[PDB]
């Protein structure tokens, strides 16, 4: 059964609320395990505590630097960045879970959750899940970020998981 | 050996 993952958000600290997720592990195991096992934080570091460093509206919602925590950090399970598993999924909507990456072949631990429809992501960014159940919170979130991206409150995952 | 940062890009208008 394909995974199910849940973030916990806030605002400056202020719990806003949880967002679930489906990882494709149908599809994209090697890509899914990776943001499983990241949320779950088992291997001993992960996405707990990270931040949203880079909120467009209209455009996605970009995070996962757990090692930087500057936006220019991140790492993998596979103790090296990893392929681009497939482009079989297709970034077809709001609320699409797609790796951020350096080029071809270079996924480790930024992801971006859409917001609007990003086709001409297709072919370049692995899609690898998708939102389940608080689209109202990312929808929240959309709005501490700008045109330039910069967040005028941080936007945090304080808790995350993966759900039974 | 020094690896890029990962990023996502806007539309091209």
């Amino acid at each position: 059964v394909n995974p199910t993952v849940f973030f916990d958000i806030a605002v400056d600290g202020e719990p806003l609320g949880r967002v679930s997720f489906e990882l494709f592990a149908d599809k994209v195991p090697k890509t899914a395990e990776n943001f499983r096992a990241l949320s779950t934080g088992e291997k001993g570091f992960g996405y707990k505590g990270s931040c949203f460093h880079r909120i467009i509206p209209g455009f996605m919602c970009q995070g996962g630097d757990f090692t930087r925590h500057n936006g220019t950090g991140g790492k993998s399970i596979y103790g090296e960045k990893f392929e681009d598993e497939n482009f079989i999924l297709k970034h077809t909507g709001p609320g699409i879970l797609s790796m951020a990456n350096a080029g071809p072949n270079t996924n480790g631990s930024q992801f971006f959750i859409c917001t609007a429809k990003t086709e001409w992501l297709d072919g370049k960014h692995v899609v690898f899940g998708k939102v389940k159940e608080g689209m109202n919170i990312v929808e929240a979130m959309e709005r501490f970020g700008s045109r330039n991206g910069k967040t005028s409150k941080k936007i945090t995952i304080a808790d995350c998981g993966q759900l039974e | 050996v020094v690896h890029g940062v990962a990023t996502v890009a806007e539309k091209t208008k």
